[PDB]
This record gives structure tokens, C-alpha cells and sequence, in this order.
């Protein structure tokens, strides 16, 4: 999915 | 790692002196400054400690010292007086005690000669100029603010007996009351050789027979600056080199607010 | 393959982390936008070239 | 780890000071500056620091879109005796002044570059006919490929270079174009030149500029009024600003003091004297 | 046990250099010197690394330092294009890369004043004699090898239209390039103050846009010598005081061998 | 925990009453106001409140785009003797009266500010001719950036300055800006001068206005059509709304019941009459 | 990095909580939008300033 | 993902 930080 | 002796720096409030010329430094009878404490306290008042807005460095007025020069006086806290913050707090209230960083300056050069002797004197009464009366010095001439006083070669007895000068008469070899001054090495002092040192630094414990007292009758310490070896340059026969003295008050604390002190000082 | 940080959130509404999402639509990276994330140094190899290392409260000279 | 928007350090509490330590005492024949902080040589208080360099750092300093040159183009009628004028501008960051002085705080520099194209049009007969909308093609022509010679010859067709086609009334064009230099960095001063002169070889033939690295760097970009040639002339102007963005630089230098006189570091008589009257002791 | 800031020495190759007088030593943008890395190298071929032969101090023409002197100037590899070994190496190869220790030495006396200010600038670019054309001074007067250039105080355009001079004018306070010298200190440098150190040594990196380039036709360190205070003794009118300059290459290689270049240097 | 739309209190049922309590009883002297709702002065039924107070939150009050100036600028014929008018706006909430007024209620306040541009020409000769589609910039020249002399100047470069470039007929223009104050908060009342009369120096040198504090608080707005000039003339406003998100506000204060006498608190004779005529004891 | 929030629903369909989605685009949180999500506090601090606390049942001034 | 409330 989406890779935060 | 190269720290010295020699090289110090000194930090109050918002003042700081650096020295790369000292002769290591003076703590007057190994006490250092200090609050009064508890056990020893007498007014019952909350003080009033004005820490950083009157312990710090004030600046008096620049001394020249030439061949004719006999000697120089001051006495705290009068000298400071008229010092900022801290002659306001010291004149508005009663009662006054305080410490002091003493630091007096004088450089000249490697082919200059002399040497002043600074002695932090515990009380300096000094000799008044009649023969015909006593005890006679008037507050105005006691008193001489930040300008200080000098030593004279020569006792010369005020004769106007009409009209008295009264005033000091402080004659150099008698360290102006009365005693040699050979002696005078067993108050707190230093020497500045100016083939050794560029300054003076003593720092002054409060002391007195009482743990607070009347600054504006009162004077704890007596700063006396003579010259024991005479000013001598290259080959000039009237050479000058200046002295600036440069004073901190320390660990000061008031008691009994009330309305100024306005003395009358002339 | 979304992207979320976190905004330094300056004068806080009247209304906990704020963030924003961030997805690159092209494939030749120039043609993304400034990410703002950088980092800093220390100024040392402009200010402080010297060959043996200074300290402040020491004689610069000895 | 430090990021560029922390915040500064602290300031610590510091007392009165009586020691053989001497901070402020120093010697700057060494190179180095001495990192003193208030409270080496004043009586500090503490205090919580939230200030930040965040907009200080190279990407927030040169964030922000230049001006970097005005290309005029038009499209006339048909039957004017001068031709339709075409616009040829060679890239560059100094046929203005301002982006250049903030790219040379520094020798060398490595970005990614956007390109943002502002097209405005205006009537110059005192006429009164029209125009339909214009299209404009910027084409961009690198070092090498065929230069056009009059607005609509062959080399407008563009399979190779790229070009852009913009509507007139659109929102701006814009563009990205990566690190395109021959060189790991690119060089905002180099002193040298691109020719060496041999002893056996002739004078003429070994000379070159100073300060010149090669004679066509970046190419060209080329602008023309799609549109034909209308009754009543159109005249535009593409102004073209530009952004350095994902950018890296080394070697920090002086400012420029005295205005800028040609591509190189020259300056010019009568423009050298910056500095205004004021005395010593006078705040 | 005795070690001090102040006194170095300095071996390079059959070269030693003592100082009992330093105020430390610079290491530009803190690189020291190094050879180029597989990860970063372009021309395939072997390098040539002279070593020993090269990588020594050169002592280049002594200058010499007056009240009326404005500046001095020299660009590097340039100003060691006729020294020994590694001159021969550079015009031998078409590719070159090396890094410099740049030592000066000015000594004078306890009695003499005055401050040089010693810059190392990457990419010295100066600014030419003309105001009717750009850009245009010849790779002769660009190069001036061993001997260096001077800084003028004043811009005084070359008005011979017809041949010109194709020279540098470059003005004092302005660098020689358009910026203010006040500000040349954001460049590696070290001051030669009198009173304090008999000389300046930097150690400098190769710096440039590309890890290898033709040394022929590109300097990449300019080495800037201007008086920040004026030299003044005792009383003469017009003194005097050497200012020699030694320069030792480090870490260099070189690509591209074929025969010699023989530039038109005049 | 409790939220600006949460209800309001329901209303208890409450009985009759003989007691030693005084509800109705108090003494405004204290500087209180006496807490009492319905049940404490009367007999009351069981309600459940649903209204809320939402609408009238800070945010809500102030959740709307406010009118602050009118800006006009031209684009002249090429020929006409005078110059072609850019402007140039001080920027501020005071130069209207309706924001100001919310803004007043508060002594300080703090907020991220949003800036919509409405942008509409016209033409003003009798004339006939025409003129294709104006693009505007408008430029913001922050307190020590050089202020625009000229239409076509340098300063319109922009390479640090944060501009908007419009294109006429396309939605309109809209920017947020931080809180950009060097206080904590913005001062709506500054009770003070910017500069202390000494008496040693001369009178005329510590001489400040009141109420003011920078001179110039936060540049310049500089706006100007970037099309040449055209031989038929367009006059254009720019109309700048102004809306406070995300704000705090401190110290309440009485609203403004006379007439605005320019940037601070001065009232102007024959406008201090507000309330009307009514009697006493007539409803 | 979506936010989901619930609408106090006012005049419902003639068709359980209704939500909106929030999205932020920008690093800067000054291009946020308003969140709306704000608090109340209680007027104490100007309707009941005063140094003792005040019971209404009993008498101001005592 | 995405964060509710
Ligand atoms: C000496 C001048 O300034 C510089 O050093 C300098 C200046 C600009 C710079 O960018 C290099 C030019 C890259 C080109 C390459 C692609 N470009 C394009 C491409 C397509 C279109 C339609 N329009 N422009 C235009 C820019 C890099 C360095
Ligand atoms: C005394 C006047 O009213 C105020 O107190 C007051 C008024 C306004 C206010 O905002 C401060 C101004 C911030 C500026 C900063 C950025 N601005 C910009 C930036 C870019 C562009 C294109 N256009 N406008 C314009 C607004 C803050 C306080
Ligand atoms: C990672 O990105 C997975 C989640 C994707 C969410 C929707 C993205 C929005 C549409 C982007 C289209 C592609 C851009 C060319
Ligand atoms: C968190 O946001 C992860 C889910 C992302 C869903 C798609 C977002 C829609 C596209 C936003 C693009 C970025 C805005 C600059």
C-alpha cells in the first residue's frame, strides 16, 4: 500500500 | 592544554574582563563574599537583593601616574556611590552590605620601570590636616566619591583657624594614619611590577564589626594605591602611564526601605 | 504508493499529529516536486578549518 | 539526523565566572572564527528555543521562480515586406541579474530544473481587425540539432527535439528537465579557457575566451505563432521563469557588489564604488 | 613535554620546512588531499602517480612587501608549471588532478607591524582591463606562471582599441572580481599578523566540477596575498620585508600520455 | 471535551419555593455577573435543548471571505503622454470598515490568512478597437524589498519576491500565508509609540505617531498588467478578499459604535451621536 | 493518509452516522483548510473574575 | 492507511 514516514 | 596564572577572565552580570597579564589573583584574608546568613542576621525585613543589576563592573574614573606621583585613595562603598543600580539601592535603603571584585589596571611596556603597591585596607581612618583640633574631617572631604583622594610627601597642618579646611592630610609614608608603610603588606594586597604584572585583583569579603551597617556613614574598606618603586621610562625625564580602576560589588543585599537618602555631598 | 508526513504545524487552529499525502505521478524523478525534508550540518569545515581541533576556553595560541 | 526545520539550541543559565578559562580571548590569524554563545561572556538566563532555520536551508532560499528571460515573437500580414518574427534565446541563468547573484554565493552547483512559460499578446496597429487564438511552439534545440531559420521551415517538425504547444489564455506552460550537465556539477565560475594555444601552432588559431568552457553550452529555445499570417499583426512575449529544484551546492563565495557587466566576472569603470559616507564614531 | 601550535614541521619528498612561529595550520573546507577513487573516475587508462618526484615543496620567487604594495596574486597548477618533475608530468598528459600545500613565509620583528591576509580561492576568475569588450584577456596574461600578478587599488580601463592589452585590471577591495574583500574570508585563508606568526600554511584539496581535468587550460586554486594592515617599522618612511612563497603538490595523477605540450606563454 | 456544536443544557423541571436561598439577590459591585438560569426565578418544565452554538464560534464568525481593498491598474495606449499604472497596496484589514469591526472585538489575535483575488476590466474609451487577454502579476514586495518605480522595472523579476501571475476570464487567484507576525500575536491596539523622546536629544528626532508601532508593518502588494501596451485602453480592478483561518483571539473588547476615523481609535466631531431618540416609558 | 471525520446531521433524507473524507495536499499547514472542529470553554474568566468563588444560592456580600 | 476519528 501507501509507505507512511 | 595551556591554562595560566597569568591569563585569567572575569565574568559579572553583563561585564567581563580579560587579563593576559596577571599575577595570579587575591581573596582578602581567604574569604570569599557572601549573603548573610540566617544565624548571623539582625534587621528582620525581607532584604532586597538586587543580584545582577548592581553586581557587576563599574568603571571609575582613569588615574595618571607620573614621576611626581605620591599616592592614590579610595573607599567603598563610597567610590561607587553614584554607580548605577547600585548607589540607587545603597541610598534608598537604611542598611547595606557588600563584597567587592577589586580590579585595578595599569600596562606600559618591556622598557618601563615601577611598581604600585594596592592595598585593600578593613576600616582605613585616615590623618586629618590640624594641629589645633581633632577627629575634625568634614563628611564632604571624607567622602570623595569616585574621584578618590591622594597622598601627600608632606604633612602641612591647615593654619586658617578662622575658616578650617577640614580635611584629610594623608601622608604616604605613614599610610596617611599614622603607621609605616612597610607594614601595610599585612592587609590584603598586590603589587603591580610592570616588568611582571599588568594588574591588581582583590577580591573583598564584607567586613565589619557588625553583619550589616549604615553604608552612607559607613566605609568598610579602604583602597590605597602608592607607588613603591618610582615611574621610570627609556630616558624621558617626565614619562605617564595611566591606572583605570574597575570595581564589582558582590553577594549585596538592604534592609529598611524608605524614601532617598539625599546627601548633602559639597 | 502513497506518501504521508507530517506538517510542522505552525498557528494551531481553534479546533496530535497534522499530515499530508504525497504521490509521484511521473516516472523521471526531476519531474517531482521539492520534498522540503532536508537535512543540516555543522558549520565546522567553513568556520573551524583548522588542523588540530579548538577549544573555546583554551589559548587559541600555544 | 539534524533536520533543517529543528529548533536552535537552549539557551543554558550561566553564573559568574572567576577562572584561568578564557573564551573570548582569542587569535584569528589561525582561519578559524571562535564559536562563542552569550553565556561565555555574560550572566545568561535559560531560555527555550523554537526558532528555526527552515527557511534558510539552499532548497527554501532558491524555492521560488525567476525570471530569467522576455522572448518577443509576432505574426504579421501577409503581405508585409518583413518577415515573421521567430524568437532564438540561448539558455542561460544571466541575462538577468537577480537569480544569478543568489546562484553565485556559490562555485558549484548540481539541479533539477523547472521551466514555467508566461505568454502574454497584445495589438500594435491602431488598426482595428482581429485575431483568432494563438498557439505558440517553444521548441527546444540542443547543441547540435538544425537551428531554424524562418518560422515555419522543416525544422519545426520536432521529431527528435522536444517541444511544448501552448494555447494563448491556457494556464502557464511548465516543464522539468533533469541534471543535464556533461560535468558532475555545474560550474558557475571556471577559470580557464577552452583552448590551448601552441607555440608552433598560429596565434589566431589558438585563442578563445576567458572564463568560456564550451562556445554553445545548453542550446537554444526557439519560439513561433503557429498561426498564419493574419491581417491585423499580433505582437507576444513569452517570459520564461525559472526554478531550481532538488539542488545541491558547494564552495560558498562573496556576493556580487558592483553590477554585473556581461557573462563574465567584469566589471565596468564609473559602476565600482557600493559603499556610502558614514563616519567612525557616528551611529 | 614542549609540543606547541606554533612550532611545525613539515616533511614532503627530500623537503623539510621547520617553523618555530605558526598560528596552526588550514585544512581547506577540512578535505585533506587524496588520490582519485574507482567510484569516482573517468579515463580508463592507468595513471601516471609521480610520487616523490613531484609531490615536494617548490620554492617559488620571492616578492617583496612595502607601504605602497596593494596585493599579489597566483594560480595554481600554473604558478608550478616550470617546476622540476611535475611540470613535466602536466604538459606530458593531456589529464590532471592535484592537491597543494601552500606554505608563505614573511618574517620581521618584534618592532614592525602589519597583517597579510592569505586566501585560498577556488576558481579565481579575475576581472579584465577592458570596458569595450568582455571576457578577453589572453591565456598569456591569465597565466603568468612562477611570477605571480598584482592587485592594483584603482580600475583603470585599457583605452588602445586598435591593439589591445588583453590583460586582468584587478582592483584590491574588490577582489579582483566583483565582490568585496571583507567578505574573502568565507574562502580557506589564514592572516600572517606580525605580532603574532612568521607565516601561513594551507593544505589544499583538488576542488572542481569534474574529478579530472586538463591542467593546460584550467587553474583551480587561485592563491590571494593582500595586506590588511599596512607593514610599518619603527619610524622609516619606507620600509621593506621579504614575502617568499613554497608550494608542494599532493596526491597527484595524471591521464592521457602523448607528447609534450608546448604552449605560446608569451 | 466539550464541542462548539455539543447542545446546550437542558432545562430542568423546577418546583415552588420558601427558603433562606437568594438566587434573584446578588451585588454587581463585584465585578460578577449572577449565573442564573430560568428554574432559579421561576417554575419550570423538563426540556431537552438541541440548540447549539456552533455557528458562533471563533472560526465561524470570521469563516468568510471579507473585502479589504480595491486595487486599479491600466494598460495604456503606447503613445499616450502619460504612464502606464501599476499599483501599489499597504497591506492591511483597516482600509475597510465591516472585518475590522469583528477583528476590534479582540485585543489580539492569531491566524493563518487566506487572500482570494477578483480580478475584472473594462474598456473606457468610446473608441472601438480591442485587446486580447490580459495577464496580471501581482507582486509582494516584503518591508525592505525595492519597491516597483515602473510598470516594466527590474524589480518585476521576482526571483525571491513570492508573485502571482492571473489570466483574466480563469477562477480567481487564491493564496494562504502563515502567521507571519514578529510578536506572538497580532496587536488589533498598541498602546504606545515606536520611538522614546529623549531629552538630550532634539525633540523633532524622538518624535513618533501613536498607536503605531513599525512604520511599515508588512509591505506591499504591487500589481500591474505584464501585456504591452494596446492601442485601444483597458482599465482593470483587482478586488482582494481576505478571510482568517484557523484563529485565536484574546481580550474582548466593546465594539466600535462611531464612525472610523482612519488607522487607529480617533473619532471625528459631528459622528459621536449613535443612539436615537426613545422614552423612557415607551415600549 | 486520509482523515475521517463525522457531519452532525441537521435535516436528514427520507432515506447510522454520515462521514466526509479530508485529504491534505500541501506541506504547509497554513494551505489547510478549517478543520471547524473546535472546542468551547466556560465564561468564568469574564463573567466570574473574582478571587472567592461565588455560590448563587447564598448572599454576594457577606 | 487512513486515519478515521
Ligand atoms: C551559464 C548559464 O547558466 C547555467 O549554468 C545553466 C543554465 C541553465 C541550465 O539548464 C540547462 C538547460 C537545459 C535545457 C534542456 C531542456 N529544455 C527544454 C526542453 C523542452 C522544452 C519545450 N523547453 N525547454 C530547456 C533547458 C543549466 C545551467
Ligand atoms: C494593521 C493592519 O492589519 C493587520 O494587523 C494585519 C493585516 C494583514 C496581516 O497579514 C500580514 C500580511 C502578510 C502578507 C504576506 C504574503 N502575501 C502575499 C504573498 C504573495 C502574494 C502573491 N500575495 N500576497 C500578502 C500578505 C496581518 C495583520
Ligand atoms: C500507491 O500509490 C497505491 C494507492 C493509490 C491510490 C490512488 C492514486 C491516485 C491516482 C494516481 C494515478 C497515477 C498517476 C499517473
Ligand atoms: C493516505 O492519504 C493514503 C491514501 C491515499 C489515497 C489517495 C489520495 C488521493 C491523491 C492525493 C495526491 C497527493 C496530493 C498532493
Amino acid at each position: 500500500g501507501s509507505s507512511s514516514t | 592544554c595551556g591554562y595560566s596564572d597569568r591569563v585569567l577572565q572575569l565574568t559579572l552580570g553583563n561585564s567581563t574582563i580579560t587579563t593576559q597579564e596577571a599575577a595570579n589573583s587575591v581573596v582578602a584574608y581567604g574569604r570569599w563574599p557572601e549573603y548573610l546568613r540566617d544565624s548571623e542576621a539582625n534587621p528582620v525585613d525581607q532584604p532586597t537583593e538586587p543580584d545582577v543589576a548592581a553586581c557587576r563592573f563599574y568603571t571609575l574614573d582613569t588615574v595618571s601616574w607620573t614621576k611626581e606621583s605620591r599616592g592614590w585613595w579610595w573607599k567603598l562603598p563610597d567610590a561607587l556611590r553614584d554607580m548605577g543600580l547600585f548607589g540607587q539601592n545603597m541610598y534608598y535603603h537604611y542598611l547595606g552590605r557588600s563584597g567587592y571584585t577589586v580590579h585595578v589596571q595599569c600596562n606600559a611596556s618591556k622598557f618601563h620601570q615601577g611598581a604600585l603597591g594596592v592595598f585593600a585596607v578593613p576600616e582605613m581612618c585616615l590623618a586629618g590636616d590640624s594641629n589645633t583640633t581633632t577627629m575634625h574631617t568634614s563628611y564632604q572631604n571624607a567622602n570623595p566619591g569616585e574621584k578618590g583622594g591622594t597622598f601627600t610627601g608632606t604633612f602641612t597642618p591647615d593654619n586658617n583657624q578662622t575658616s578650617p579646611a577640614r580635611r584629610f592630610c594623608p601622608v604616604d609614608y605613614l599610610l596617611g594614619n599614622g603607621t609605616l608603610l612597610g607594614n601595610a603588606f599585612v592587609f590584603p594586597h598586590q603589587i603591580i611590577n610592570l616588568r611582571t604584572n599588568n594588574c591588581a585583583t582583590l577580591v573583598l569579603p564584607y567586613v565589619n564589626s557588625l553583619s550589616i551597617d549604615s553604608m552612607v556613614k559607613h566605609n568598610n574598606w579602604g583602597i590605597a594605591i602608592l607607588p613603591l618603586a618610582p615611574l621610570n621610562f627609556a630616558s624621558e625625564s617626565s614619562p605617564e602611564i595611566p591606572i583605570t580602576l574597575t570595581i564589582a560589588p558582590m553577594c549585596c543585599e538592604f534592609n529598611g526601605l524608605r524614601n532617598i537618602t539625599l546627601p548633602r555631598l559639597q | 504508493g502513497a506518501q504521508v508526513s507530517s506538517q510542522k504545524v505552525g498557528a494551531h487552529e481553534n479546533s496530535s499529529t497534522i499530515n499530508y499525502t504525497t504521490i509521484n505521478y511521473y516516472r523521471d524523478s526531476a519531474s517531482n516536486a521539492a520534498s522540503k525534508q532536508d537535512f543540516s550540518q555543522d558549520p565546522s569545515k567553513f568556520t573551524e578549518p583548522i588542523k588540530d581541533v579548538l577549544i573555546k576556553t583554551a589559548p587559541m595560541l600555544n | 539526523a539534524a533536520t533543517s526545520r529543528d529548533a536552535l539550541p537552549n539557551t543554558e543559565a550561566s553564573g559568574p565566572t572567576h577562572s584561568k578559562e578564557i573564551p573570548a580571548l582569542t587569535a584569528v590569524e589561525t582561519g578559524a572564527t571562535n564559536p562563542l554563545v552569550p553565556s561565555d561572556t555574560v550572566q545568561t538566563r535559560h531560555v527555550v528555543q523554537h526558532r528555526s532555520r527552515s527557511e534558510s536551508s539552499i532548497e527554501s532560499f532558491f524555492a521560488r521562480g525567476a525570471c530569467v528571460t522576455i522572448m518577443t515573437v509576432d505574426n504579421p500580414a501577409s503581405t508585409t515586406n518583413k518577415d515573421k518574427l521567430f524568437a532564438v534565446w540561448k539558455i542561460t541563468y544571466k541575462d538577468t541579474v537577480q537569480l544569478r547573484r543568489k546562484l553565485e554565493f556559490f562555485t558549484y552547483s548540481r539541479f533539477d530544473m523547472e521551466l514555467t512559460f508566461v505568454v502574454t499578446a497584445n495589438f500594435t496597429e491602431t488598426n482595428n481587425g482581429h485575431a483568432l487564438n494563438q498557439v505558440y511552439q517553444i521548441m527546444y534545440v540542443p547543441p547540435g540539432a538544425p537551428v531554424p531559420e524562418k518560422w515555419d521551415d522543416y525544422t519545426w517538425q520536432t521529431s527528435s527535439n522536444p517541444s511544448i504547444f501552448y494555447t494563448y489564455g491556457t494556464a502557464p506552460a511548465r516543464i522539468s528537465v533533469p541534471y543535464v550537465g556533461i560535468s558532475n556539477a555545474y560550474s558557475h565560475f571556471y577559470d580557464g579557457f577552452s583552448k590551448v594555444p601552441l607555440k608552433d601552432q598560429s596565434a589566431a588559431l589558438g585563442d578563445s575566451l576567458y572564463g568560456a568552457a564550451s562556445l554553445n553550452d545548453f542550446g537554444i529555445l526557439a519560439v513561433r505563432v503557429v498561426n498564419d499570417h493574419n491581417p491585423t499583426k499580433v505582437t507576444s512575449k513569452i517570459r520564461v521563469y525559472l526554478k531550481p529544484k532538488h539542488i545541491r551546492v558547494w564552495c560558498p563565495r562573496p556576493p556580487r557588489a558592483v553590477a554585473y557587466y556581461g557573462p563574465g566576472v567584469d566589471y565596468k569603470d564609473g559602476t565600482l564604488t557600493p559603499l556610502s559616507t558614514k563616519d567612525l564614531t557616528t551611529y
